């Protein structure tokens, strides 16, 4: 809606930032995805402090590698440790597309906003992650 | 029992080695925390069931799960020339309140005492009053300490309970021969609340 | 019961007044009180004068048969430790070690006790080969866990009787080191390592290249023990160890009390020489590591010709590593060969670093002094 | 197994024998309360190897 969604300028650690360009580098062309934890303030406000990644594939992003099981399981960890964080959005990598949102990759994202109203959707090259420019 | 996450001390004692419990009360101890885990689930399945070892410089085993498999495996390593330090077992269950899988959940040990204590009455008197405040009590499983002494561990207890809502108990299993399935007495149902 | 009570009723009948000793284990086994078993045993066999006879050693095999997680092997193959010295016929013995060996209650270290005394009894009865074999096996076993001390040190004492067997005492003193690093005096009995330490002193200066005096003075086996020709010998170490060849060689008539040191007198002063180009290098100078001939020449009180050859044996050694410059009258030292720890070094090691630490503070102003513009 | 040799009459008294059944006893059931733990053991090896399954799958197809 118009009157109640704005856009999320993510503040991004190194620990995230680190995390998310290395798995896709080795995956490649496998493309590696996966949810990202952090905290959320403000209206806009996104901290992204650490990512863990769901099943890479060959095919890459799909529908398949998203289940609420990971995810849920995830959860069960985050209370034993004492972390609190509610999921910010989702991750994926694109080396076999750029950075326009692959047919698959909306149908992902659409599952993962049902669950945190507030989601945000990264692409990662890790290609580009070689050279000193990314 | 029921909202609860407890931790649970077999103990290593040269008296662990007796015949009393068939063949010996090492081995008899595997069967035991099994029934203590059985039982727990059987009350309300909500709660989350630990096993420590006070073996040598003292080793968290396993912590908080549901899962009576990984207490198991654990278990079979022990020091059976080691000795029940009945004290440090209270301070492992404090550090694991503040990080632990149901955080949320109300604070209890379940200690089995299979032969005397070793670590001086007075300390354990003076650190049960600190313990009711926080809202962690301790049940005793006592059949070791008895046959030697008079229980010094009714005290421990009795200043123990209050307002925790949770509590603790006394429970004697006889010293002789009564195997294992003794454990069936303990406050894994005889369990009330302080509250 | 009638299970051990049986064979322990005959043995009791038997003994004068032991026999209230002998109704305790009988007692405390069918109550199934087998802690209080386990402990029991153990002040048992020291008392009975029967114990040294025939029926113990039965009784001993009828206990551990029946035995192997009634109660742990552990406390009956200490048992049979006791016993086993105490007979007169080592043969039979051997074999009744190796019986007692079979299963385990839990976890006890029982297995391994019975392979190093099955080393020991070897070595009296002069099966050397065999006493050898099994030496090599548990020396493994024991090293692993740390929580051997006591059991790692007796085996290793045991290697060291083989090697002294023999007479040649090169490779006596080298089994000999092993020991004194495991060394503790506790389950050790006191004369098995007198004797060995009085022995082993002889041993290395006898050796042609062989060189830990400092090591000796460490540990308080050899240094501690003491008699009438022991206080001389360890005086004559002690001389060694500083590297001093005039200390040494002015003891030379004590030495004759043992023929041994008296046969290879010879090879003894020409090694504390060899021993002083590495003592003296790294002790005495910071600033130099050069040394003259004279000084050696004096204090051996040997002729300068037999100097400038007997230093070069010290290098080809690999004490001291450098060359000679003969028309200088000096050996330089480019490097002096790590030594175990000794008194004199100690002290020279903490004077250096001083020097070291003043020097670096000093040069550390200069550095930063200057070059201002490049300093950022 | 051990048993119902004649090597075992030398050794042991029929006390000790005896004796040792009426241990068998506490020893099985605590043998079949070991089934419980192995079958546990066994999932949590196979759960990394089905992770892994999943990747192989894809492959393999067009």
């Amino acid at each position: 809606a118009p009157a109640v969604d704005t856009a999320e300028q993510v503040y991004i650690s190194s620990l995230a930032l680190l995390k998310m360009l290395k798995h896709g580098r080795a995956g490649v062309p496998m493309e590696v995805m996966g949810l990202m934890l952090g905290e959320f303030v403000d209206d806009y406000t996104v901290r992204v402090i650490d990512v863990f990644a769901m099943p890479q594939s060959g095919t890459g992003v799909s529908v398949e590698a998203v289940d609420p099981v990971f995810q849920a399981k995830m959860l069960d960890m985050l209370k034993q440790t004492g972390r609190p964080e509610m999921v910010v959005g989702w991750y994926h990598s694109h080396p076999g597309f750029g950075c326009w949102l692959s047919g698959v990759d909306i149908n992902t994202q659409q599952s993962f906003e049902a669950l945190s109203e507030r989601a945000v959707a990264v692409v990662v090259d890790p290609i580009q992650s070689v050279k000193g420019k990314v | 029992m029921v909202l609860e996450s407890t931790m649970v001390c077999v103990d290593n004692s040269e008296y662990m080695r007796n015949g009393d419990f068939l063949p010996t009360r090492l081995q008899a101890q595997q069967d035991a925390v099994n029934i203590v885990c059985h039982s727990k689930t059987r009350s309300n399945p909500e709660n989350n069931v630990g096993l420590i070892t006070l073996a040598n410089d003292c080793e968290v085993l396993t912590t908080l799960t549901p899962d009576t498999g990984r207490i198991l495996s654990k278990l079979h390593t022990v020091q059976p020339k080691g000795k029940i330090t009945f004290c440090t077992g209270i301070r492992v269950a404090h550090l694991a309140l503040k990080h632990r899988q149901g955080k949320n959940h109300k604070m209890r040990i379940i200690a089995f005492v299979g032969s005397p204590v070793e670590d001086n009455e007075k300390d354990l008197v003076k650190l049960a009053k600190r313990l009711k405040k926080e809202k962690v009590n301790v049940d005793i499983i006592n059949f070791g300490e008895e046959e030697v002494n008079t229980e010094k561990l009714t005290a421990f207890v009795n200043t123990l309970n209050g307002k925790d809502g949770t509590g603790s108990h006394l429970v004697t299993v006889p010293p002789g021969p009564s195997l294992a399935d003794a454990l069936i007495s303990s406050p894994i149902l005889a369990g009330e609340g302080g509250a | 019961m009638k299970d051990v009570p049986a064979f322990l009723q005959q043995s009791q009948s038997s003994g004068p007044g032991q026999a209230a000793v002998w109704h305790r284990l009988e007692e405390l086994y069918t109550k199934k009180l087998w802690h209080q078993l386990t402990l029991q045993v153990l002040d048992f066999v020291q008392d009975p004068c029967f114990a040294q006879g025939d029926g113990l050693i039965k009784l001993y095999e009828n206990f551990i048969s029946e035995f192997e997680h009634r109660v742990n092997p552990l406390s009956l193959v200490e048992i049979i430790l006791h016993v086993v010295r105490q007979m007169t016929d080592p043969n039979v013995a051997l074999t009744f070690l190796e019986k007692t060996r079979e299963k385990v209650k839990s976890s006890d270290e029982a297995v391994i006790l019975c392979k190093t005394a099955i080393g020991a009894l070897k070595l009296n009865i002069g099966d050397l080969q065999a006493t050898k074999e099994t030496i090599e096996d548990v020396e493994e076993m024991l090293n692993n866990l740390p929580g051997v001390t006591s059991v790692h040190s007796r085996f290793y004492d045991l290697s060291s009787k083989y090697y002294q067997t023999i007479g040649n005492h090169a490779s006596y003193y080298k089994d000999a080191l092993r020991f004194l690093g495991c060394v503790d005096i506790k389950d050790l009995p006191v004369s098995e390592q007198q004797e060995r330490a009085f022995t082993l002193g002889l041993a290395g200066l006898l050796g042609e290249g062989v060189f830990n005096f400092g090591e000796l003075l460490m540990h308080p086996v050899l240094e501690s023990l003491r008699n009438t020709d022991r206080q001389w010998l360890i005086d004559t170490l002690y001389a060694f160890n500083s590297g001093d060849v005039d200390r040494f060689q002015t003891l030379k008539s004590a030495w004759g009390q043992q023929p041994d040191l008296a046969a290879n007198e010879a090879q003894l002063l020409r090694k504390i020489q060899l021993l002083c180009l590495m003592e003296m290098t790294f002790t005495r100078p910071a600033n130099h590591r050069q040394l003259t001939f004279e000084e050696i020449a004096k204090s051996a009180k040997i002729t300068v010709n037999k100097v400038e050859l007997l230093v070069m044996k010290a290098l080809s050694v690999g004490l001291v590593r450098g060359s000679i410059d003969e028309v200088d009258k000096r050996v330089h030292m480019t490097w002096v060969q790590p030594r175990v720890l000794d008194l004199q070094q100690i002290k020279g090691m903490k004077d250096r670093l001083e020097l070291w630490c003043t020097d670096v503070k000093s040069m550390e102003l200069l550095v930063e002094h200057q070059a201002q513009d490049i300093l950022t | 197994e051990q048993d119902g040799i004649g090597e075992e009459v030398l050794k042991m008294s029929t006390e000790e024998i005896v004796q040792r059944t009426r241990l068998l006893d506490s020893e099985i059931k605590i043998m079949k309360s070991e089934v419980l733990r192995v079958t546990h053991e066994l999932q949590a090896m196979k759960d990394k190897i089905k992770e892994n399954s999943e990747k192989i799958k894809v492959n393999k197809t067009l």
